[PDB]
């Protein structure tokens, strides 16, 4: 037989399967065969284009093929085209995400197929799902590159370029999911999920530089990237690819990701440390289950509950469906990894499961169930009993999505293609060709990092200029670089927002956004002239940590490292550094000379830099091209002068000299008058800004920080940082100690988050918030460089740790009055912060200790599975501060490694007032799941009163200290905390002790 | 655009001007007229105009067309400067000899032939001794290097190159024709000492103090070291006279 | 031993024996190393 009797087969499969149930009038399929139904999916109908496209492609190698190709690449086409005018009929939806996402606002997935227009609300199917758009860009560039055509004019360009700028910012937004349903618990919430960002990573890799017409192309048809987005794209997936999500230890949809669609886990040993675990923990006989303890669709769900009661996913285990889908799936991946004895496997698995027509066609049933006689009896033995097949599995209803899958898998099988074939743009590569690719990995190989960054030296004034080459310092003043420009990053934003601009429907283009440090790394040409600009860390700024100099070292240094690390592109990059002659400031010029002649050394803290004239180093460079604009003490107390009449508040800022006095009485005139007063100065906002600017030039740090408070001008970078520490898992609340706190779970904008935060420094305090921007900002930078330092803490709380560094710093003053923490320098602050963050050793008091370890809110490693031990072999319950806990319900809705529990128990240890007594407590709870570990015989016959045993535990302590050394009966547990956990007498054998009683009785 | 059509205007011109005597392989142009032989200090100074045009055209060329025609411009220039420099590179003896003491007779040729790159009259017909063609092709050589046009290839030239800069060292006491190849102020030309040579080795000698021919990828042996009390001397010499 | 080494000792090698006779004239080996063919 000849590969003629083959193709026809497969066409009389596809015709009697696929095309038999295209709609003329829109070109996409519908999600049901049967009875009519107006609904449809979008990922069902790409696939089934993709499947039609890959028998096109194999057919395509017949020059007598008599026009079997022309219509599958012209029902393809059709089907692009369909998708593409669906899309781009909702408008205003685009727009509206563009600057504030939300699932009112989040673009339609699910529509009529008659007449492509909207049909069921928004309310009862959330419409928010992005990995559909991520793949639909895939498959279009993917056609595209193969050689088809599917974009008319430029306008839809303009409509690609915004749907890039929607889906960049898919990082922070939560979604629905692939299967709809999000959490496992099915209340109507929304979580992050890995697959999604993968695929959204993927599609920014591919669409990256790409001509959009095809084989002709001049300047319409190119797209531009950022590479911010992309990096903190992997930076997100890196963190969050062991764990799919926080509520789902693992899942079948983290296949098709990892796979032929996306193949985008280039990390091999934990690709294959995921592969392993999915397969170990989702294997079944008929299939590949959706995840665990999952009652979809199963025998015992009910059509009358869209949201699940609690505690029915416990009822709901033991009767998951089966998705024959995946061996698919499995054997695609096999064949692409040249393993043929998988693909065998699970050919001989996937054979007796497959059904038959009348005329034999093969059939994939969707989902497997179990009758109701055998609910019981499958509990007891996993998998010993029969399913049966689904009402699709018979006659009158079909699954064109795995109808789709199995042609294609079976034409890779049968070796009528190559994998090149069906991957044109090469998504996969194999170890020994990752050596030279663009934006994966680096010319040095994979296990090497040795980047070599140029650095440009240019000087500001002429005088400084003289002054630095005086002492052989070698620097260039701007006015002799004519041919070169030198501009600020404002300019590039704004050239970037004058682009993606279209009158017949209405862009606004680019969103006014700050650009990162790889972004200005390049050189770029606007209307025939080189722009080069240099990182925001140089600008002057408002704030006061950018006068300390150890602090700029330690930027530039860290920003030397980042560009070190995440550098990819080809060609060397450029670093500018700018020197002030302000800076030197007399007696702080000799630091600024050690850091400079480090850097004319070579090497930087083990980074080696290139020095050398700018025009130089831009001559035979490549140059980025921007060709789209052509075409286009106090004396004054609050008390004693808040009475004060207006015009002696005004002869007192006259005559008075002194910068705090000056202060508060602008901020007193401001309270009472207003900001639009005018003064001798001018307005009440120009005399404070004239005043903060003057603060700053003299950097007393107290002025200035009232000044800053003043203003109320936030920093551009919290987002970043609170967007982090929720995905790494910690929390964050702002507050001050002793007062109202607000608790932040989930990303929010940043309007809401400055309004929360201003609101309450107008109710609480005054410069707290520049005190706790600082320290932000501080905690940040270390948890980003040092991320073993905030091991075992979950709760960051920034009032707290304020408290324990001025708890700190008293101790350390003694008779000394304690400093205010207003006046410390930036460098001391760091240094006061990193000092108490430190692991902590002995010397120091253990009350001390203990104080600042419940402060930070530190836990043990494995408290939490210790406690979930616990509560299983507890049949009554923990109480503890008059909180309860009952054993039935956290066994009956969560797991063992839930985040979920994790919380509860954190909520439940809160109640505690003395973080003494909570790390005390916790110490004990240690010391009580060890020994109950360590013997199984002994159990507790009640509920445990903690506080009874902490009671007993200082009444014997009391004992013993009187025993030994003489002394009466003293209030309070103080002593008991001085004493250390372990040595001759510790409070761990007080602990135990207290135990062996309660047990023995 | 008008520079467009301008700077088309100006290749035309130079074209039917200059390019069409280039004569290939060798590279050199002939001296004018019917004479036959190649003068060095005319043919350097003929190709400032090319070079100032390719730094035009490459600078607004963006087109696949213009790249290619500032590419030609460059190479041509390239080409002749090689030219160049294999005529003197293959009297390496007569350098030899002149570097110690000071004669008419162990000096090189000023007037070179074409193709073969042969010579055409003894040392006893012509007055071969011409400080500033040397010093200004040197200076020269030194500007396009440092704009970024590639004209050395192989160390040995770089060695040469250092030999011909102690070559052109003691121009602040030796005796020269001249420019105009006639001697003194008369006829029976008598070596007598002029200010032009003195200034045109002076900015030669300050050119290629620390400018590697290597370019940006070069290595720590790319360098040529001259000194500076030669400079010192020519400059007091050129303030007096 | 990274591949400086190799690549040092295959400098050496090179230069010692194919790049050491090249004619500065002409760029092209001779047929013999001795004699002065």
């Amino acid at each position: 037989e000849t590969l003629w009797d083959k193709l026809d087969h497969y066409y009389r499969i596809v015709k009697s399967t696929l095309l038999l149930y295209q709609s003329p009038t829109t070109g996409l399929f519908p999600t049901k065969t049967c009875g009519g139904d107006q609904k449809a999916k979008i990922q069902d109908s790409l696939y089934c284009a993709a499947g039609a496209w890959a028998l096109a492609l194999a057919y395509r190698r017949i020059d007598d093929d008599k026009g079997r190709t022309h219509e599958l690449e012209h029902s393809a086409i059709k089907c692009m085209r369909g998708i593409l005018y669906c899309y781009m009929r909702q408008a205003d939806k685009v727009q509206q995400f563009k600057q504030d996402p939300r699932p009112t606002t989040c673009l339609h997935s699910v529509f009529n197929v008659h007449t492509g227009d909207e049909l069921l609300s928004y309310e009862e199917y959330g419409h928010l799902q992005i990995n559909a758009v991520s793949l639909y860009l895939l498959y279009l560039v993917e056609m595209i590159s193969s050689g088809l055509q599917i974009i008319y004019n430029t306008d839809e360009v303009s409509f690609i370029q915004n749907l890039v700028f929607c889906v960049e910012r898919v990082y922070r937004v939560p979604d629905f999911g692939v299967w709809e349903r999000g959490s496992k618990y099915n209340n109507g919430s929304t979580e992050l999920h890995s697959s999604s960002v993968g695929l959204a990573k993927a599609a920014l890799e591919a669409i990256n530089g790409f001509n959009l017409f095809g084989n002709q192309g001049c300047s319409w048809s190119v797209i531009f990237v950022d590479l911010d987005a992309h990096n903190r794209n992997r930076q997100t997936l890196c963190s969050l690819l062991p764990r799919e999500s926080r509520s789902h230890n693992t899942d079948a949809a983290l296949l098709p990701c990892i796979s032929y669609p996306a193949f985008a886990l280039d990390d091999e040993v934990l690709f294959s440390q995921t592969l392993d675990k999915v397969v170990r923990k989702l294997k079944g006989k008929y299939g590949f289950k959706r995840f665990l303890r999952d009652g979809y669709r199963t025998s015992l769900e009910d059509p009358n509950r869209c949201y699940y009661k609690p505690a029915e996913i416990k009822l709901f285990d033991g009767i998951e469906c089966e998705f024959p889908i995946f061996f698919l799936y499995m054997m695609i991946d096999g064949v692409f990894r040249g393993n043929p004895k998988q693909v065998q496997e699970y050919q001989d698995l996937l054979t007796p499961v497959l059904h038959h027509t009348t005329e034999g066609y093969p059939v994939v049933p969707k989902y497997y169930y179990v009758p109701a006689d055998f609910v019981e009896y499958e509990k007891n033995n996993p998998g010993s009993q029969k399913r049966f097949p689904s009402n699709c599995g018979r006659d009158g209803k079909l699954f064109l999505w795995g109808q789709a899958l199995y042609i294609i898998a079976k034409l890779l099988a049968d070796e009528l293609i190559s994998p090149k074939d069906i991957d044109p743009v090469q998504r996969y590569v194999p170890l020994k060709d990752q050596r030279n690719v663009s934006m994966r990995f680096s010319n040095q190989g994979p296990l090497e990092n040795d980047l070599v960054v140029h650095v440009a030296l240019i000087a500001e004034s002429q005088r400084l200029q003289v002054f630095l080459n005086t002492y052989g310092i070698q620097t260039q003043t701007p006015q002799q670089v004519e041919p070169i420009q030198i501009w600020p990053q404002q300019e590039l934003v704004k050239a970037y927002l004058q682009l993606g601009i279209n009158e017949k429907l209405g862009l606004s283009g680019r969103p006014d956004r700050p650009i990162g440090c790889l972004g200005t790394s390049k050189i770029y040409r606007i209307l025939g002239k080189t722009v080069v600009c240099y990182p925001i860390i140089f600008d002057l700024s408002d704030f006061y940590m950018s006068q300390d100099v150890f602090l700029l070292i330690d930027d530039i240094k860290n920003a030397l490292q980042f560009i070190k690390q995440y550098w990819k592109m080809h060609g060397r990059p450029l670093f500018l550094v700018l020197i002030r002659e302000d800076n030197i400031r007399g007696s702080r010029f000799n630091p600024i000379l050690d850091m400079l002649a480090a850097l004319k050394k070579g090497i930087i803290g083990g980074v080696k830099v290139h020095v050398d004239r700018l025009q130089t180093l831009i001559s035979g460079a490549v140059v980025e091209q921007l060709d789209f604009l052509r075409i286009s003490q106090p004396d004054v107390n609050i008390s004693e002068w808040k009475d004060k009449p207006t015009h002696e508040i005004l002869q007192k800022l006259n005559d008075c000299s002194c910068l705090a006095s000056q202060a508060i009485l602008l901020g007193i005139l401001l309270k009472r008058e207003g900001p639009n007063f005018i003064t001798k100065e001018g307005t009440v906002s120009d005399h404070i800004e004239r005043v903060y600017r003057r603060a700053g030039s003299q950097k007393l740090w107290l002025a200035v920080r009232y000044g800053a408070a003043f203003t109320q001008k936030f920093s551009s970078s919290i987002a970043p940082h609170i967007t982090t520490f929720l995905v790494h898992g910690k929390q964050v609340t702002l507050g001050a100690f002793g007062h109202e706190e607000e608790v932040i779970s989930n990303p929010l904008s940043p309007r809401v988050i400055q309004n929360i935060i201003y609101y309450k420094c107008n109710t609480h305090d005054e410069r707290e918030a520049v005190i706790q921007q600082e320290l932000v900002i501080h905690i940040g930078w270390i948890i980003s460089n040092n991320p073993e330092l905030f091991s075992g803490m979950l709760k960051i709380r920034i009032g707290w740790i304020i408290h324990a560094m001025e708890y700190e710093l008293q101790i350390r003053g003694g008779d000394k009055p304690a400093l205010d923490l207003y006046q410390l320098s930036p460098s001391e602050v760091k240094q006061l912060l990193l000092d108490i963050l430190q692991p902590q050793q002995n010397g120091r008091c253990w009350l001390n200790r203990r104080q600042i370890d419940g402060s930070l809110n530190r836990t043990p490693t494995g408290f939490y599975d210790r406690v979930w031990q616990i509560l299983e072999r507890t049949p009554n319950g923990i109480i503890v501060a008059g909180k309860h806990l009952p054993q039935q319900p956290t066994l009956s809705d969560m797991t063992m490694y839930e985040m979920n529990f994790s919380l509860l128990v954190e909520d439940t240890l809160g109640n505690i007032d003395q973080p003494q007594y909570r790390q005390i407590v916790v110490e004990l709870l240690m010391v009580v799941s060890i020994v109950l570990e360590r013997n199984p015989e002994l159990e507790f016959q009640d509920k445990v009163d903690l506080d009874r045993l902490v009671k007993e535990a200082f009444n014997e302590f009391q004992k013993d200290q009187s025993r030994l050394k003489e002394i009466e009966k003293q209030d309070d547990m103080t002593s008991f905390y001085n004493t250390p956990p372990l040595g001759k007498r510790g409070t761990c054998s007080y602990l135990t002790k207290a135990v062996m009683n309660l047990l023995l009785e | 655009s008008n520079s467009g059509v301008r700077l088309d205007g100006y290749a035309r011109l130079v074209q039917q001007t200059i390019l069409c005597h280039q004569n290939p392989v060798t590279g050199l142009l002939p001296a004018s007229y019917d004479q036959k032989d190649a003068w060095v200090r005319d043919n350097v100074y003929s190709i400032l105009a090319v070079w100032g045009l390719g730094l035009a055209y490459r600078k607004n060329a963006d087109r696949d067309e213009d790249k290619a025609k500032a590419y030609e411009l460059e190479q041509s220039v390239v080409k002749l400067m090689r030219g160049l420099l294999h005529c003197m590179i293959r009297q390496v003896d007569k350098v030899e000899s002149f570097k110690y003491s000071q004669s008419t007779k162990d000096s090189l040729h000023a007037k070179y032939n074409t193709k073969t790159c042969a010579t055409v009259v003894g040392d006893d017909q012509w007055g071969h001794l011409q400080l500033d063609a040397t010093s200004v092709y040197l200076l020269f050589l030194a500007q396009m290097t440092a704009s970024g046009l590639h004209i050395i290839h192989s160390l040995d030239e770089v060695n040469f190159i250092q030999n011909l800069v102690f070559y052109i060292e003691a121009a602040y006491k030796t005796a020269d024709f001249g420019i105009w190849e006639r001697g003194d102020k008369t006829n029976q030309g008598i070596s007598e000492l002029n200010a032009s040579s003195v200034g045109m080795a002076k900015a030669a000698l300050e050119a290629l103090d620390e400018l590697d021919l290597f370019g940006v990828k070069g290595g720590p042996q790319s360098v040529i070291h001259v000194l500076a009390d030669e400079v010192q001397h020519c400059q007091s010499i050129l303030n007096s006279l």
